[PDB]
């Protein structure tokens, strides 16, 4: 997409600047909204062009994907740790914090974990160990 | 003051509220200022 | 005979029931089975007559537990005052209570939430609150803040006497059942020691701290040449310039009182009778009066009932005399046996008083509400219009909550209490005995007003459109006029028997019009077919309320298909798919949908309030004496059309909240798409069934057994009832915060 | 003693006797109205409960009706309102008389049903009663519209103004 | 008419009987059980269809099945 | 205007079978189909 | 469907008035498509008649406010459910066969309607007032602005 | 006694809303870090 311009060169949005405020909030954010894709109504946008923004579009999702999956893979670890225990009826309802905390530092490098986890074909359950409904 | 003296209006209560229920283990004396003030302001 | 009786040390003190709980229940003390368990511990948590058996050791739950909760409403007092002390602007607005907006908690600058601070005259900026905190702060007398800092610590530290209290009288010395049943020392103590020493002590604050204080702030001295409220009594001259006919000395001024020289008291304990004309608020000196009225009339009536020293009144056969050999003939129908029986139901179950207490805190709560609109008690009270619709607003809905609470426990002590051998034939078996006769005229009057009050607005809605408006019930068209609400305003207004009182009472009956800073303060309402119309939607609205509550509460016990609902319990789903389906016969699903009524209800009642005031009675008045109300007589000509209120009342009075982004009101406005968004939420969980959820949740179980994380609190669906409750609760909280918005934003962009 | 009692004494029965329906007064007023009067065949039940009802039924239609604005025009609306409120109300007991009787009517017109608060149990019954209904309420009505068109001249009859 | 059908799972717990508000089960001798009893339902013209009797079953899917089909006067409970 | 017309061919037939088919039939109508539905099979 | 035509229809009500800054700028917002969508082009729906007078969109007006009817009405066979009703109606049941004059009685036993019925029966309310409140909306939002 | 507490501290709400206390980063990291933080901008 072409339309799309750097806020560095739109009529829009150095009219933005101009009736700003400061307070916090409208010039140590706003001077930053100038290396962004602006559009023409002086807004910053998402875009997905090339090389150009192929490392701004993988900074978020690189981060969130990571944290999401050490959120997931602490909460499973913890949850497999308390199975084997045989205490997990009320292992859940009274949080372990030192087993829940160990099972968070297992999941720093999560990513590395999951793939020795499938290639141990250990991640996922069998079907027929799944219950299920009449099918 | 001088006159007024709502005496006379506890003494219309201890010969007659002395004849209620229980009478026993005086409240006519309470209950005659609970009359003796209100006639006294009433009629001024 | 009454006495203090009490155990040691019943119940000792540990956390060895914080790690478990549940406790209170045998099933959820045995394990989390299932997510259902975590639900049932809160709606369980509270029901003391299921935890236990006894009512000893029920009724000491009850008694610590109000001092935990007095404990709660003291540190949120503490908190007001607190507020009110650091965070808020009262020092300005002490000084012109007119330009100055109100306004404490003033908010954080982060996220952009800077502009909520919005500016609120004199260059301080916060958020306007709608509270009439200031408003009562100058009433009682309040200068600086430093005495509203120092209540705020005098609350804190009566917060820690309520939980010590509550502990001490739980785990130390927790009274045994004879100290609680003796009810009629209780009304003594009440009347008496609670509602009549504290007007009494309220009446001495007026007469020696806020009649003074609210005498000068009267003449403009500018929080300088206010004396502290404690240097009117250590200098008694210094009352003596105001209200001189008094004499004010420790003995010598005390002595008219006691001589029953009355007469020096008239000019500080008036009875004018009517609204300061420089602030709007009552009159304090009448106020003054008032308290001490209320209070020799407190006094008098906690010495009705006989405790231990003979005298006095028993209720118990004060009752029991109302039987009928002994009635006026018309009412003589009420039984042989009458009301014996029934000092034992409200002795020996609390649920019996609950839902007496709140029918009549409710139903006091929506009456306190409608008076002070129409005699506003405080100084500059009426011309801030969004304290007068946010009061009574937030008391006609705390009013109404509560009376359905009353109709809730009616029916938790039918199925949890009612005993038969002690309500044979009495007042309460006759009522149950004959309660078709009772639901047949309640539904066919909840009938009778339904079409005589809302299809008469779709008579209108039908004229106006086709352009018939002199077939149409306006006040120009066919008259329906309030001929004995009229009359009423005619009667109020000539009284001024009672001649005492010259000035009128309550403008809103008739004559004059206060405008204190312009804004007017109070006008006479007159009704016209507009206000025959709205009363009886709200007759209507109340009575379809009571049909769905007093269903439930009479048909708690039992029904025609059910004949053992009884046992069934008070908060069941259902009694299966048979007799076509039982959905909802419990007495808890009377209560789940007169909520909803309550809000149909109530929500039309502050309708009526806020359009009919911004009509007729608030407004501005110029250098001529003409009013210019807010909407300008809207109310009168197309509130009579349900597409007036549409247009006229929805869509026109929703432009403050609908344009309030990039302002200060901007909080508005998205409570007003949050109040939208819960309601909309709220039909996911009414409108649908747990089969379908329940059904769902083991196709999601699936993918989490695949992956090896199942949970062994095995994810349950909501329970029915717990579904219903969910809907409900955010059914009301989303209309409700939708309202809110809406009012606040409307009145807050005017002043 | 207590003056409710059980309804004619059996407990069992789902009402009560109440001075509403079981007092001197109030049994004398109901079980003289027409539709219970002893000794009434059914064409003069109907005939009395129609000429009743026609003759109130134009009444609110020729006041605050559509054509109230007129005189002549005013009676035509109410007229034809009671009118068509009776016709319909006359096709109503055509048809719930047809509908109720055919063998055994479930219910409380069986023959072992009964009851005294609706005495007329048997299709012979029911029309003579729509017979009656029909010509009384339209006889009412008639009355009443003849009484309002003529109300300037029975104004005059009832102040003398006619000498 | 309803339909109350009774299956082999039966333990004879007895416990689907004392739940029913209108006897229409009842138990009879059997040998499939410890118990030696099984349901049976004789006056399923009476049923109401309230499925109480489904509710006691302990058996894990339930062996006694209300069928609610031609629905009549006295499977309504209608007193009037 | 302030009356009902027609400009149309036949402008008579509205004025007689919008009260036909809306408030004179029905009723006829409404009992006929209720004649039907509660008929015993005997 | 009620965000499809909603987005169709807000889209082309901009375009149409030229106006087509205000989706633009303004849709990707919620507030936006509730003042300047619901609340900016109702304006002259809902005064399709006012106290002073009747317009040709009169009964757009009126249908648009019937639908609102409609629409409540689901929530009633929706929200309160069957075994309230047939408590209500044996109560009327009761006041029908206890009172005089009253010489109907029913052929069929009146019972509150069933389970699977009040689903449908809501539904076809809930259905009827959402078809009759937007297509009194769509018509007569875009029949006024326009030809 | 302080054993039984300890236990009733981490036990399923308290851990839970604890987490949701200590989750206020979004209140620290958001206060100086310029608050305006859009995908685009941060590094
Ligand atoms: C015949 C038959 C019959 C009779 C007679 O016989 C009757 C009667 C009664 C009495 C007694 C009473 C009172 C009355 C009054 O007030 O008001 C009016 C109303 C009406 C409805 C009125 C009506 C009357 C008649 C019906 C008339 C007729 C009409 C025409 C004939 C039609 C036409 C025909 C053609 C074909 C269409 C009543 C009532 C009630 N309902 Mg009752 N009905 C009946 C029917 C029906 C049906 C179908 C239904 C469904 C819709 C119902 C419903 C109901 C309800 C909800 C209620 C109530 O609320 C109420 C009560 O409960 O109380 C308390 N219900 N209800
Ligand atoms: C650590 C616990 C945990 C883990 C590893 C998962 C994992 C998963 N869930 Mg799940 N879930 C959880 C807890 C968990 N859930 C809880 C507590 C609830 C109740 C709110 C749910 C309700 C839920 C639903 C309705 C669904 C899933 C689904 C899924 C699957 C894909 C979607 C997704 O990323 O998560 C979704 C996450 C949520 C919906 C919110 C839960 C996340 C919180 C933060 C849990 C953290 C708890 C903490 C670590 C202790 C995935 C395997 C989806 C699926 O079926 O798979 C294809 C699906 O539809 N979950
Ligand atoms: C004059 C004596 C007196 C006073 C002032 C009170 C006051 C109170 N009682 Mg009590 N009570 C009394 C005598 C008294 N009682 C006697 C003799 C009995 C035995 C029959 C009881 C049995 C009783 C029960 C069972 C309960 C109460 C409760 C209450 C509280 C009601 C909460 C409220 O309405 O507003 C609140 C008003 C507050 C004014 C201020 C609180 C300040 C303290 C607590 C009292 C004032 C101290 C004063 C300076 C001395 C209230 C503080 C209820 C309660 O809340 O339990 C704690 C309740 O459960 N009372
Ligand atoms: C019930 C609460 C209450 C309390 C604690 C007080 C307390 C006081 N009053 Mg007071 N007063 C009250 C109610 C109260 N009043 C009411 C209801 C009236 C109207 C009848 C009065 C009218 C009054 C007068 C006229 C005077 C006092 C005065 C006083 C002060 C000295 C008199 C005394 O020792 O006793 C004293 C601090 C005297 C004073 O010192 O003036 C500042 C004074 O002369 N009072
Ligand atoms: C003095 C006031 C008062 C008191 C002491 C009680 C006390 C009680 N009520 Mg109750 N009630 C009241 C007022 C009161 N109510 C009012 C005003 C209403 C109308 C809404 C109700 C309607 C009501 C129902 C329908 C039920 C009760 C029940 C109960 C019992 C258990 C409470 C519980 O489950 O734990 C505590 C539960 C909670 C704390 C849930 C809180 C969630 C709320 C809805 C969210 C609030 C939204 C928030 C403000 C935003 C308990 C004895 C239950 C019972 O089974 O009785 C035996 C029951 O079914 N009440
Ligand atoms: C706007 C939607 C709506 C409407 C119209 C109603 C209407 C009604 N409700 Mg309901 N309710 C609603 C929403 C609604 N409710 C919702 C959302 C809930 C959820 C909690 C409930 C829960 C509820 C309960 C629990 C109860 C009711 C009851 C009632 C009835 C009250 C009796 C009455 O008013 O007589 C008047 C009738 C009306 C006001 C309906 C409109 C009448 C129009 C204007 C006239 C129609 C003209 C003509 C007849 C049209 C026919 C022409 C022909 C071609 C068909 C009534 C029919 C109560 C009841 O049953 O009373 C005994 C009852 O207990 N409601
Ligand atoms: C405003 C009204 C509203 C909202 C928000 C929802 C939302 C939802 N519905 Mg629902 N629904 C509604 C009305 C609503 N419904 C009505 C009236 C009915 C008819 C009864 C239904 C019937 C229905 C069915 C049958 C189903 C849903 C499903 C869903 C969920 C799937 C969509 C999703 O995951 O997005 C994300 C979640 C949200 C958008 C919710 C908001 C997130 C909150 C605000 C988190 C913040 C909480 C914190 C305290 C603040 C979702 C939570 C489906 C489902 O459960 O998917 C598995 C499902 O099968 N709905
Ligand atoms: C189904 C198509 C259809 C529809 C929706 C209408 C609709 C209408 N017509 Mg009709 N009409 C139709 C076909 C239709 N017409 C045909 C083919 C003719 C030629 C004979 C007529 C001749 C006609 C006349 C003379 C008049 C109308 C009039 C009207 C209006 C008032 C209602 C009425 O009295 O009509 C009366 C009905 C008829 C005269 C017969 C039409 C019936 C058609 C032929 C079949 C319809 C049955 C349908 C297919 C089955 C569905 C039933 C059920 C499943 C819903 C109304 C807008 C009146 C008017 O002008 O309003 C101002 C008017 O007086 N129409
Ligand atoms: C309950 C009661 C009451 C009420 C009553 C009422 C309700 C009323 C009424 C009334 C009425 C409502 C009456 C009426 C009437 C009528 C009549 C009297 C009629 C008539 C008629 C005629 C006579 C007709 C004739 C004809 C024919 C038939 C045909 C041809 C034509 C002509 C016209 C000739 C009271 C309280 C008071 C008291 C007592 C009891
Ligand atoms: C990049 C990109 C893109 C695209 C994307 C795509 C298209 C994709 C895909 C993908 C795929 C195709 C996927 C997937 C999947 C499959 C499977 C099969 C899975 C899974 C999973 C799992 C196994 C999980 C695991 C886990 C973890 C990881 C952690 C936590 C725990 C759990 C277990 C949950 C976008 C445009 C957006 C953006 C930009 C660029
Ligand atoms: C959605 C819905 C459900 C499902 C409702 C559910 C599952 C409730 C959802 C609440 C969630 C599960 C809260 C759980 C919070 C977790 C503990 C996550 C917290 C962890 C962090 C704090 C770390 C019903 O059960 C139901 C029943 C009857 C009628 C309608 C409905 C209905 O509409
Ligand atoms: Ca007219």
């Amino acid at each position: 997409n072409t339309t799309l311009v750097p806020c560095y060169k739109s009529p829009a949005f150095v009219e933005r600047m101009k009736n700003a405020p400061d307070s916090y909030y409208t010039t140590k954010p706003l001077k930053a909204y100038s290396q962004l894709l602006c559009g023409e109504d002086g807004l910053p946008r998402i875009a997905l062009d090339r090389l150009s923004l192929a490392v701004d579009v993988a900074i978020p999702i690189a981060i969130f994907l990571y944290t999401a999956g050490f959120i997931g893979w602490s909460g499973r670890s913890y949850l497999q740790a308390i199975k084997k225990q045989d205490k997990a009826e009320e292992k859940e309802v009274f949080i372990d914090v030192p087993l829940f905390i160990s099972c968070m530092v297992m999941a720093l490098f999560w990513p590395m974990a999951v793939i020795k986890e499938l290639l141990a074909g250990e991640l996922v359950a069998k079907d027929e160990e799944i219950p299920i409904s009449v099918r | 003051x001088x006159x007024x003296x709502x005496x006379x209006x506890x003494x219309x209560x201890x010969x007659x509220x002395x004849x209620x229920x229980x009478x026993x283990x005086v409240a006519a004396m309470a209950f005659g200022h609970v009359i003796g003030v209100a006639i006294v302001l009433g009629l001024t | 005979e009454v006495r203090v009786v009490v155990d040691n040390d019943p119940v000792p003190t540990s956390f060895q029931k914080w790690s478990q709980p549940g406790h209170f229940d045998r099933t959820l003390a045995k394990g989390a089975k299932t997510t259902t368990w975590i639900w049932n511990l809160h709606a369980n948590a509270h029901d003391f007559d299921t935890h236990t058996s006894d009512l000893e050791d029920i009724s000491r739950k009850i008694f610590a537990a109000h001092f935990g909760h007095l404990a709660v409403v003291f540190i949120w007092l503490s908190g007001m005052y607190f507020h009110g002390a650091r965070f808020s602007n009262f020092e300005a607005w002490m000084a012109n209570p007119t330009g100055i907006k109100p306004s404490a908690q003033v908010v954080w600058p982060i996220f952009g939430q800077e502009i909520l601070n919005g500016d609120m005259g004199g260059g301080f900026h916060g958020i306007q609150i709608t509270s009439g905190l200031f408003q009562m702060w100058r009433a009682a007398g309040f200068t600086n803040t430093f005495q509203l800092y120092c209540t705020a610590i005098g609350g804190l530290v009566m917060a820690a006497l309520m939980l010590f209290a509550g502990w001490f009288h739980y785990h130390k010395r927790a009274p045994k059942l004879e100290w609680f049943q003796n009810t009629q020392s209780m009304l003594n103590h009440h009347l008496a020691g609670l509602l009549g020493l504290g007007s009494l002590g309220w009446t001495g604050h007026l007469i020696h701290v806020s009649l003074p204080t609210n005498k000068l702030l009267d003449t403009g001295v500018a929080l300088k040449d206010i004396p502290l409220p404690h240097e009117f009594i250590l200098n008694p001259s210094l009352m003596n310039k105001l209200y001189p006919h008094a004499d004010w000395g420790f003995v010598k001024g005390v002595v008219p009182f006691f001589t029953l020289q009355w007469g020096h008291f008239t000019d500080f304990l008036t009875f004018k009778g009517g609204l300061n004309p420089v602030t709007g608020g009552l009159w304090l000196t009448d106020v003054a009066h008032h308290h001490l009225a209320i209070a020799v009339m407190f006094i008098i009536a906690g010495h009705m009932y006989r405790t231990n020293w003979g005298i006095g009144h028993s209720i118990k056969e004060m009752l029991d005399d109302a039987r009928t050999p002994n009635m006026l003939p018309f009412l003589s129908f009420i039984g042989p046996v009458g009301h014996k029986g029934l000092f034992e139901v409200l002795t020996t179950s609390w649920h019996a008083q609950l839902s007496i207490n709140l029918a009549m805190l409710g139903s006091l709560s929506i009456i306190i509400a409608h008076h002070m609109y129409a005699m506003p008690p405080y100084p500059y009270l009426a011309t801030d219009y969004g304290t007068v619709v946010s009061l009574f607003t937030h008391h006609v809905w705390i009013g109404g909550f509560l009376i359905v609470g009353g109709a809730a426990h009616a029916a938790i002590y039918m199925v949890r209490d009612y005993d038969p051998e002690q309500n044979f034939n009495n007042v309460l078996d006759r009522v149950l005995r004959h309660r078709d006769a009772i639901i047949s005229h309640l539904a066919w009057v909840c009938q009778f007003l339904g079409f005589h009050s809302f299809a008469m607005y779709c008579h209108n809605d039908t004229m106006r459109a086709f352009g018939r408006p002199q077939d149409m019930f306006s006040d120009t068209g066919i008259q329906l006029q309030p001929v004995f609400a009229q009359w009423l305003q005619h009667i109020h207004t000539m009284t001024i028997a009672a001649p005492n009182l010259h000035d009128p009472v309550s403008y809103a009956f008739g004559g004059g019009v206060v405008a204190v800073g312009g804004k007017v303060a109070m006008m006479p309402i007159t009704l016209g077919t507009a206000d025959f119309l709205i009363h009886h939607i709200h007759a209507f609205t109340i009575h379809v309320t009571v049909l769905v509550l007093l269903k439930g509460v009479l048909f708690a016990r039992s029904s025609r298909l059910i004949p053992d609902k009884a046992n069934l319990g008070f908060r069941f789903p259902c009694d299966g798919p048979g007799r076509g389906g039982t959905c909802q016969v419990s007495a808890w699903d009377h209560v789940f949908l007169g909520l909803f009524w309550m809000y149909n209800s109530l929500s039309m009642v502050i309708f009526h309030f806020f359009w009919k005031m911004q009509s007729d009675v608030w407004g501005t008045v110029g250098a001529d004496g003409v009013v210019t109300h807010i909407t300008g007589g809207n109310f009168a000509t197309s509130s009579i059309t349900n597409n007036g209120w549409l247009r006229d009342f929805l869509w026109a009075q929703s432009t403050q909240v609908i344009t309030s982004y990039n302002t200060s009101l901007s909080a508005y406005g998205l409570m007003f798409l949050g109040g939208h968004f819960i309601f909309g939420f709220s039909l996911m969980f009414l409108f649908s069934g747990r089969g379908y959820w329940q059904e769902l949740i083991e196709s999601i179980v699936w993918a989490h057994n695949k992956l090896k994380v199942a949970p062994a609190i095995q994810p349950r669906a909501l329970s029915i009832i717990h579904g219903r409750a969910v809907g409900v609760a955010h059914y009301l909280l989303g209309g409700i915060v939708t309202t809110w918005a809406f009012f606040l934003a409307r009145m807050t962009a005017f002043g | 003693n207590d003056i409710i009692k059980p309804f004619k004494g059996d407990p069992c029965l789902g009402n009560l006797s109440t001075p509403i329906n079981d007092s001197p007064l109030a049994k004398a007023f109901i079980n003289n109205l027409p539709a219970y009067r002893k000794g009434l065949t059914p064409f003069m039940r109907g005939l009395e409960i129609g000429m009743a009802h026609g003759y109130f039924l134009v009444g609110p239609e020729v006041v605050i009706g559509p054509l109230r604005e007129s005189a002549h025009g005013a009676n035509l609306s109410g007229l034809i309102t009671a009118i068509y409120i009776a016709v319909s109300a006359c096709l109503g007991i055509s048809i719930f008389a047809i509908t109720t009787f055919q063998g055994n009517p479930k219910g409380s017109y069986s023959s072992y049903s009964k009851d005294s608060l609706r005495p007329l149990r048997t299709r012979e019954e029911w029309s003579q009663l729509n017979g009656g209904i029909f010509l009384g309420a339209m006889g009412g009505a008639i009355f009443a519209y003849l009484l309002l068109e003529n109300f300037d001249a029975l104004d005059a009859i009832l102040r003398g103004a006619v000498n | 008419s309803h339909t109350v059908k009774i299956y082999d799972t039966c333990i004879g717990c007895t416990q689907c009987v004392r739940a029913c508000p209108t006897d229409v089960l009842e138990m009879v001798p059997w040998d499939g059980c410890r118990a030696g009893q099984i349901a049976s339902s004789p006056r399923t013209e009476d049923c109401v269809g309230c499925k109480r009797c489904e509710t006691a079953c302990p058996t894990d899917f339930l062996s006694i099945r209300v069928y609610l089909g031609a629905e009549t006067t006295r499977s309504m409970g209608l007193a009037y | 205007m302030t009356q009902l017309t027609g400009d149309y061919a036949a402008s008579w037939l509205p004025w007689i079978m919008i009260p036909l088919v809306f408030y004179i039939l029905p009723f006829p109508v409404f009992a006929i189909l209720f004649l039907w539905i509660q008929k015993e099979a005997s | 469907l009620g965000w499809v035509t909603f987005y169709w229809h807000w889209k082309h009500l901009s375009i149409w008035q030229g106006n087509v800054a205000q989706f633009n700028e303004s849709s990707t917002y919620l507030m936006g498509w509730f003042r300047d969508y619901l609340w900016a082009n109702s304006a002259q729906l809902i005064n399709g008649y006012n106290p002073y007078g009747t317009n040709n969109l009169a009964v757009w007006a009126w249908m648009f406010l019937f639908g609102h009817l409609a629409w409540a009405v689901s929530f009633m066979f929706l929200i309160t459910w069957r075994g309230y009703w047939q408590e209500l109606i044996e109560t009327l049941a009761w006041a029908h066969e206890q009172t005089p004059l009253s010489f109907g009685y029913w052929r069929d036993k009146p019972v509150a309607l069933s389970i699977v019925q009040a689903r449908l029966v809501g539904l076809t309310h809930f259905t009827v007032g959402y078809i009759a409140t937007y297509g009194a909306f769509l018509i007569a939002s875009t029949a006024s602005k326009f030809g | 006694e302080a054993r039984y507490l300890f236990r009733y501290l981490s036990s399923a709400p308290v851990v839970a809303t604890l987490a949701l206390i200590i989750i206020s980063v979004i209140l620290i990291v958001l206060n100086y870090l310029f608050p305006g933080l859009q995908y685009g901008t941060f590094f």
